[PDB]
RNA sequence: CGUGAGGGAAAGGUGAAAAGAACCCCGGGAGGGGAGUGAAAUAGAGCCUGAAACCGUGGGCUUACAAGCAGUCACGGCCCC
RNA sequence: GAAUGCCGGCAUGAGUAACGAUAAAGAGGGUGAGAAUCCCUCUCGCCGUAAGCCCAAGGGUUCCUACGCAAUGGUCGUCAG
RNA sequence: CGAUGUCGGCUCGUCGCAUCCUGGGGCUGAAGAAGGUCCCAAGGGUUGGGCUGUUCGCCCAUUAAAGCGGCACGCGAGCUGGGUUCAGAACGUCGUGAGACAGUUCGGUCUCUAUCCGCCACGGGCGCAGGAGGCUUGAGGGGGGCUCUUCCUAGUACGAGAGGACCGGAAGGGACGCACCUCUGGUUUCCCAGCUGUCCCUCCAGGGGCAUAAGCUGGGUAGCCAUGUGCGGAAGGGAUAACCGCUGAAAGCAUCUAAGCGGGAAGCCCGCCCCAAGAUGAGGCCUCCCACGGCAGCCGGUAAGGACCCGGGAAGACCACCCGGUGGAUGGGCCGGGGGUGUAAGCGCCGCGAGGCGUUGAGCCGACCGGUCCCAAUCGUCCGAGGUCU
């Protein structure tokens, strides 16, 4: 494999 | 639920089904027997019933009505002048649906045949 | 939805056991009363033609 | 057994047969036994028969009428033991069997669809013609 | 305590005083005999009735043996009533009297597969404001890492009709028995056709 | 069947054209004023130098309805609009007069008053 | 693969010798069973050796009232030597 | 024996999701070892400022015919880019 | 910190009791009615709105009451995403500035597939020492449990008056629950009619496709339904709570207690409805088969029975369940009835004509109630006891 799929954001945990 | 309702669906939307019956119809009563899958068979049974009734009344109003799923005079000539003299006597049951032991290679589906009786 | 996985890999003994339910059941089979083939109930004989004791279809 | 037959038998004790028949479109005036305390009385209800559903014993048809500005309707059960008689006022000719769209017309409209059943009043006026 | 078997025929309804009558019809009797229950032989009392009568190319050996014990044509079906014991050989529909209250089991209608709104009239959820493919699910089942689990007994969906039911102190309004009638004020479980068992009721 | 938001035309000369049910006054939790029923509503809309004026929190009594009123005869009734007769706390009609039929259930639940000044009950 | 500059694999071995399996059988073929070759054919070309995970067939013991980091110690039953 | 290690192989999830527009099919006849799926006919449906026809770019034999069905075709295949 | 998603809402609840209501009490500065305060009680119940993202709170209209809390301030692999909590932009304020702010303002991507436990349902297997077809006992579970108004008692007891009961007895409600479809009211994908456009069959007339996965419009049976109908909460028995006693010492009196007995709650036990013998502690009763042939075991043919296969079903996802299989009305057709639509076509007459009238409540016509072997459930196959021991 080549091509990475970007990740989901996380839940904003702030 | 289901409960105490007629008649199948075939997976069809309702003037799909509507033709399928149609061109059974006019399928059968070219041919005198035909093979479909069994539940088509059952269903078909009872809207060629009607149509051959309504050629042993054989009026005008009869034709007409007939025509309206056959469409075809030479074909319902047919049904008139051929088909439905062999059934005067004959009180319902036209049709008759026979069961076949192998099934369709590429979907597994069960068969029978669809005939007019004698 | 978030994506439910397995959590553990199913053992041979769990996979297998799932499988308790799928063996194929053998056909239901009958002598036929004319050419004495063995056939499925309430068919035409695919082997003579006949049902009900009557040649239905040319075979 | 004959579930259908069975009802019926249960329902013949309390079968009526002596009321004019009567059609959509018609004009009628029910009679219909009232009770108010601690009497009872008669009081007529005049107007349109806009509907009749037919269930056999239990067969009920509704009756429209205007009453001093309002638009009043009444469902009456045909073999009623409560109605002590039915007068037909009017013979209406309707095209269709529900006449629900009356609700949305004036006066002078719906005159001019449910026009007098010229062929039903000669029927009315020839019968009543006997000993 | 008195009981009777029979079939929902269907409603309708009569006219009593001036008043509409919502009646379902039952056909009850007539309902032979066909076992007592001793306390000696069994330890409680009940009496095994049976009704409608069957063709006998249908009954097999050893039922044929068990209603020949009783001198009594194969029936159709057998269903006993507790703590009842007529002094006859066979009950019919003469044991009521309208006024009477009754309490009908039947088998309730069969729904199948329901939902959680029509079995438990959970409210659904929103068609509009957003809401994502939930409009017909039950919500929340639990709570988090207390107590981490599910009730026994918290309500799915799932199936729901085609069980015994019982409805309680129903009027009888009317008995006709020489047609085997019993006229009983309200609903009863069931669809047209499925059995019925009419009991007096336990209320006072 | 009369709710609250529910408009209702007003029955009688009080001077209020429009009321909207804002409380059924059945119990703890009544979904439906019928007829016969008493409800709280606000005049939303009335006639100039009246007796009641548009703002002003009433009592009325509801006398005919859109929904049928089922009868124990098997009969039933039903109106072309929701109507009301505003009272006062001692349900006594609030008006002189009464328009327009109005349902024979108001005189076995005490409202005779009505009744009587109605030109029709049926 | 990348527009391009550029990036950048995997993939060796029958047997001494093709003697590389005529011909027959089932089969549409593929594949197999015989026949034949060879010292050897689970050396038959998807070929030296042929481990492990993994999948199957057969057999011995065992299991449907039972609480489990799966073993360990004890005793008893059954099968083998 | 572990480096979310590197290469490879094989499991699990599982006979599960899915098989890519809800424009739609049915029958008879033929071919063939084999046919829902190929050919032919009748019936039915869909597009018709297109889902028809003609250029340009880009692609590069995909065109026609004969013989084919291991793989490619999301199933089948006697058909096919 | 190689991730434990954060407010409020919605949905679904469940528990606690320091009890908001309802039930039972003692004391009262308790006349009555109504309160106050404390005790017992967690069975049930605890409304609809305006404002704000709000929790909170205020307010409107009611109520028996409009209770406080735990469950990761319950619940985002259940939803929401208004607020919080990224990147844009603006205002006030701070900073020379870049920028900043428990200061404000407008906007701003919330992940189809459940492996294990758990939960709702439904089967398959084996077991329940002989094998079978029935009908049952109920160990143990689950469900339910609310409450108001008016009248009579009686304008009595009480009170100067206003006001106004206990106990006992009737009637009518709200919400909730289970079932039902007779009525009321929905739907009813082709059950009937009307209508436009277009293409077609066949020129007229009659019709068919398409305009949605019904072209549109007016209706609409069975089924499934609530807005509709029936019915439920109990009664009753028992044991108690706080509390009130009888007899009664220790302790010549007194004491509900130390011996002993009674009264006493919407609560506890039973009663009602539902599941229920895998209740392996595997229960009981009724009926049927039966000592089979060959070497507590094995292999054969059967018995009573069972299954397969088939026509079906207000039963159902598959499975299961239930009815039927030619000695048969199971489905399909036909016929009658119901029911819907609302007067077919053709012909005759009238009008120049669109039309109208008549034949005619005609024609068409799903499911409902029945009849009728006209069609199809043909013909068959396979399993299945020989009963251990004291
Ligand atoms: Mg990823
Ligand atoms: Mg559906
Ligand atoms: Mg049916
Ligand atoms: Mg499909
Ligand atoms: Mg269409
Ligand atoms: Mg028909
Ligand atoms: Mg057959
Ligand atoms: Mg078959
Ligand atoms: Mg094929
Ligand atoms: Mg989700
Ligand atoms: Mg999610
Ligand atoms: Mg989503
Ligand atoms: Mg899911
Ligand atoms: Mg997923
Ligand atoms: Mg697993
Ligand atoms: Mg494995
Ligand atoms: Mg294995
Ligand atoms: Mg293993
Ligand atoms: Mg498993
Ligand atoms: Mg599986
Ligand atoms: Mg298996
Ligand atoms: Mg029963
Ligand atoms: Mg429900
Ligand atoms: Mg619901
Ligand atoms: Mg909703
Ligand atoms: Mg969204
Ligand atoms: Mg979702
Ligand atoms: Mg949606
Ligand atoms: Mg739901
Ligand atoms: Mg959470
Ligand atoms: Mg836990
Ligand atoms: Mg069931
Ligand atoms: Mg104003
Ligand atoms: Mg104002
Ligand atoms: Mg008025
Ligand atoms: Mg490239
Ligand atoms: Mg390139
Ligand atoms: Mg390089
Ligand atoms: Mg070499
Ligand atoms: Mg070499
Ligand atoms: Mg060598
Ligand atoms: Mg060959
Ligand atoms: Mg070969
Ligand atoms: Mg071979
Ligand atoms: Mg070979
Ligand atoms: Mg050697
Ligand atoms: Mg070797
Ligand atoms: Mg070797
Ligand atoms: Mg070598
Ligand atoms: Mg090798
Ligand atoms: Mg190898
Ligand atoms: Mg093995
Ligand atoms: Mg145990
Ligand atoms: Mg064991
Ligand atoms: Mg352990
Ligand atoms: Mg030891
Ligand atoms: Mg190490
Ligand atoms: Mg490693
Ligand atoms: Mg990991
Ligand atoms: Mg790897
Ligand atoms: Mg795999
Ligand atoms: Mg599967
Ligand atoms: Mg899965
Ligand atoms: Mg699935
Ligand atoms: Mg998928
Ligand atoms: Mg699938
Ligand atoms: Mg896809
Ligand atoms: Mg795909
Ligand atoms: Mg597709
Ligand atoms: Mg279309
Ligand atoms: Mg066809
Ligand atoms: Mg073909
Ligand atoms: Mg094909
Ligand atoms: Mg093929
Ligand atoms: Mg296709
Ligand atoms: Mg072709
Ligand atoms: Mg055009
Ligand atoms: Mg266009
Ligand atoms: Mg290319
Ligand atoms: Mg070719
Ligand atoms: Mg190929
Ligand atoms: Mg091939
Ligand atoms: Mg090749
Ligand atoms: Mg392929
Ligand atoms: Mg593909
Ligand atoms: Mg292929
Ligand atoms: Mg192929
Ligand atoms: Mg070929
Ligand atoms: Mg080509
Ligand atoms: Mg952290
Ligand atoms: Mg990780
Ligand atoms: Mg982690
Ligand atoms: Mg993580
Ligand atoms: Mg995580
Ligand atoms: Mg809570
Ligand atoms: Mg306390
Ligand atoms: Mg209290
Ligand atoms: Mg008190
Ligand atoms: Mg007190
Ligand atoms: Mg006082
Ligand atoms: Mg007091
Ligand atoms: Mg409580
Ligand atoms: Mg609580
Ligand atoms: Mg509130
Ligand atoms: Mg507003
Ligand atoms: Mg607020
Ligand atoms: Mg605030
Ligand atoms: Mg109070
Ligand atoms: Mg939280
Ligand atoms: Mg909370
Ligand atoms: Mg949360
Ligand atoms: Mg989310
Ligand atoms: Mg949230
Ligand atoms: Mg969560
Ligand atoms: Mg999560
Ligand atoms: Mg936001
Ligand atoms: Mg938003
Ligand atoms: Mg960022
Ligand atoms: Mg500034
Ligand atoms: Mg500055
Ligand atoms: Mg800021
Ligand atoms: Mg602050
Ligand atoms: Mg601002
Ligand atoms: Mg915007
Ligand atoms: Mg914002
Ligand atoms: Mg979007
Ligand atoms: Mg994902
Ligand atoms: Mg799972
Ligand atoms: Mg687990
Ligand atoms: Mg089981
Ligand atoms: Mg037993
Ligand atoms: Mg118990
Ligand atoms: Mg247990
Ligand atoms: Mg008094
Ligand atoms: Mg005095
Ligand atoms: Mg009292
Ligand atoms: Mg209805
Ligand atoms: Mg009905
Ligand atoms: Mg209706
Ligand atoms: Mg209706
Ligand atoms: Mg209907
Ligand atoms: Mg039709
Ligand atoms: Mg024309
Ligand atoms: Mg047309
Ligand atoms: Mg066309
Ligand atoms: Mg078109
Ligand atoms: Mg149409
Ligand atoms: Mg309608
Ligand atoms: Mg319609
Ligand atoms: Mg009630
Ligand atoms: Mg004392
Ligand atoms: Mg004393
Ligand atoms: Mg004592
Ligand atoms: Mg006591
Ligand atoms: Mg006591
Ligand atoms: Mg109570
Ligand atoms: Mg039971
Ligand atoms: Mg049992
Ligand atoms: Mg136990
Ligand atoms: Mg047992
Ligand atoms: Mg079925
Ligand atoms: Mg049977
Ligand atoms: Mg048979
Ligand atoms: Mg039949
Ligand atoms: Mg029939
Ligand atoms: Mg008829
Ligand atoms: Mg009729
Ligand atoms: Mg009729
Ligand atoms: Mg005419
Ligand atoms: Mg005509
Ligand atoms: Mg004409
Ligand atoms: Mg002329
Ligand atoms: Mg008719
Ligand atoms: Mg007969
Ligand atoms: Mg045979
Ligand atoms: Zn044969």
């Amino acid at each position: 494999p080549v091509y990475i799929p970007q990740p989901r954001p996380p839940h904003p945990r702030l | 639920m289901r409960h105490l309702k007629s008649g199948r669906k075939l997976n069809r939307h309702s003037s799909h089904r509507l033709a399928l019956y149609r061109n059974q119809a006019k399928s059968l009563l070219t041919h005198g027997r035909i093979t479909t899958t069994v539940p088509k068979a059952k269903e078909l049974r009872g809207f060629v019933d009607h149509l051959i009734h309504l050629a042993k009344r054989g009026d005008l109003h009869a034709r007409r009505l007939v025509l309206r799923d056959l469409q075809d005079v030479k074909l319902v000539r047919k049904l008139f002048d051929e088909i439905a003299p062999r059934y005067r006597d004959r009180q319902g049951g036209y049709t008759r649906v026979l069961k076949l032991a192998e099934r369709r290679r590429g979907d597994g589906a069960p068969l029978a045949l669809v005939e007019l009786v004698e | 939805a978030k994506h439910p996985v397995p959590k553990k890999k199913t053992s041979k003994a769990r996979r297998d056991a799932r499988r308790s339910h799928h063996a194929l059941t053998p056909p239901t089979l009958v002598p036929c009363p004319e050419c004495k083939a063995m056939k499925p109930p309430h068919t035409v004989c695919p082997e003579c033609g006949y049902y009900a004791g009557r040649k239905v279809l040319e075979v | 057994m004959n579930r259908g037959a069975l009802i019926k038998l249960v329902e013949s004790r309390y079968v009526r047969t002596d009321l004019p028949e009567f059609r959509p479109g018609d004009t009628v005036r029910v009679s219909y036994k009232v009770k108010e305390g601690n009497r009872t009385r008669i009081q007529d209800f005049e107007g349109i028969v806009i509907r009749i559903r037919r269930n056999g014993f239990n067969t009920t048809f509704t009756v429209r009428k205007v009453s001093y500005g309002v638009g009043v309707e009444r469902i009456f059960p045909l073999h009623s033991p409560l109605i002590q008689k039915i007068d037909i006022v009017q013979r209406g000719r309707a095209r269709r069997a529900k006449l629900y769209f009356i609700r949305n017309l004036s006066d002078r409209e719906i005159r001019r669809k449910l026009r007098a059943d010229r062929k039903r009043i000669d029927q009315d006026r020839a019968a009543e013609r006997a000993a | 305590m008195k009981g009777i078997l029979g079939v929902k025929v269907g409603m309708t309804r009569i006219f009593r005083d001036d008043r509409a009558v919502p009646v379902t019809v039952i056909l009850a009797g007539p309902c032979p005999v066909v076992q007592r229950r001793t306390p000696e032989k069994d330890g409680y009392t009940a009496v095994q009735l049976g009704f409608l009568p069957q063709n006998p190319k249908r009954v097999n050996r050893p039922l044929k043996g068990h209603f020949a014990k009783a001198g009594v044509e194969p029936v159709r079906i057998l269903r006993e009533i507790r703590d009842f014991n007529p002094e006859g050989d066979t009950v019919t529909v003469e044991i009521f009297k309208p006024g009477e209250r009754v309490d009908v089991t039947g088998t309730s209608k069969g729904r199948g597969f329901a939902g959680v709104m029509k079995r438990w009239n959970f409210a659904g959820g929103p068609d509009s404001h957003g809401a994502h493919k939930i409009h017909r699910h039950p919500g929340s089942i639990g709570n988090r890492k207390t107590p981490g689990r599910v009730y026994k007994g918290k309500k799915m969906a799932g199936h729901y009709g085609a069980e015994r039911v019982t409805v309680m102190n129903l009027e009888v309004v009317d008995v006709i028995p020489e047609e085997n009638l019993l006229l009983v004020k309200g609903a009863v479980p069931g669809p047209n056709g499925g059995l019925v068992i009419v009991r007096e009721t336990k209320k006072a | 069947m009369i709710q609250p938001q529910t408009y209702l035309e007003v029955a009688d000369n009080t001077g209020a054209r429009k009321i909207m049910c804002i409380r059924v006054l059945k119990g703890s939790n009544a979904k439906y004023a019928t007829v016969g029923d008493v409800i709280v509503a606000s005049v939303k809309e009335a006639i100039p130098r009246g007796a009641v004026k548009e703002g002003d929190v009433v009592k009325a009594v509801v006398v005919r309805t859109k929904k049928e009123i089922k009868r124990p005869d098997g009969s039933a009734i039903r109106f072309d609009d929701n109507a009301a007769v505003i009272i006062n706390n001692q349900l006594e009609p609030r008006g002189t007069r009464v328009f327009g039929p109005v349902a024979r259930e108001l005189r076995e639940k005490g409202f005779m008053k009505i009744v009587s000044l109605a030109p029709e009950v049926l």
